[PDB]
DNA sequence: TATAATGGGAGCACGGATGCA
């Protein structure tokens, strides 16, 4: 995960931070092989989109 | 080599999409599903072979499948999509067929 | 026209001429 935006605010000892993050979390299709793939490598879909 | 499961799906997969395919561009050109057939697999074939089909209403000729080829890939991208498809389904075909051979002598050993 | 099946089976003798080592 990387963050994008911080901000800060100051508060007595303390800062509080909000964090504008960004980052990506996988999710594993197991292909059986009566199936194929339409979607090349490395590829951005969207909702909707046929994967397999 | 003989296939596995997967490649024997794949091939007869793009075998009959590539029969569709010649039926979508049948529906859009608005030619003989035949002709264009023999023109795609006179593509895939090559050069090597070139011959006048009994069932067709035209003679076979390089200057004819020239023609339909060219007039086929005038067609826009959505259409002419349908053109690789069935050039593919023609490929997968000849594969599929090579690669059965074997079961026909098994078959034709005990006649 | 639909389980899946994928590589066979038999069976002397001397000459000229050319091919090869």
């Amino acid at each position: 995960v990387r963050a994008a935006q911080v901000e800060a605010e100051e508060e007595g000892e303390t800062v509080y931070l909000t964090l504008f993050l960004e980052w990506t979390e996988p999710k594993d299709y197991r292909v059986q092989p009566h199936m194929n793939v339409v979607v090349p490598e490395g590829a951005r879909v969207e909702a909707g989109d046929k994967i397999v | 080599p003989l296939l596995t499961l997967e490649e024997e799906v794949e091939l007869a997969r793009k075998v009959e999409e590539g029969m569709e395919a010649i039926k979508k561009l049948s529906e859009i050109t608005g030619l003989d599903p035949d002709l264009i057939r023999e023109v795609v697999r006179a593509k895939i074939l090559g050069s090597a072979r070139v011959r006048h089909i009994p069932g067709l209403k035209e003679t076979l000729d390089p200057k004819t499948v020239e023609e339909i080829d060219q007039k086929l890939k005038s067609l826009p991208k959505e259409h002419k999509r349908y053109l690789h498809i069935a050039r593919e389904g023609e490929a997968a075909r000849q594969h599929l067929i090579e690669a059965n051979l074997r079961l026909v002598v098994s078959i034709a050993k005990k006649y």
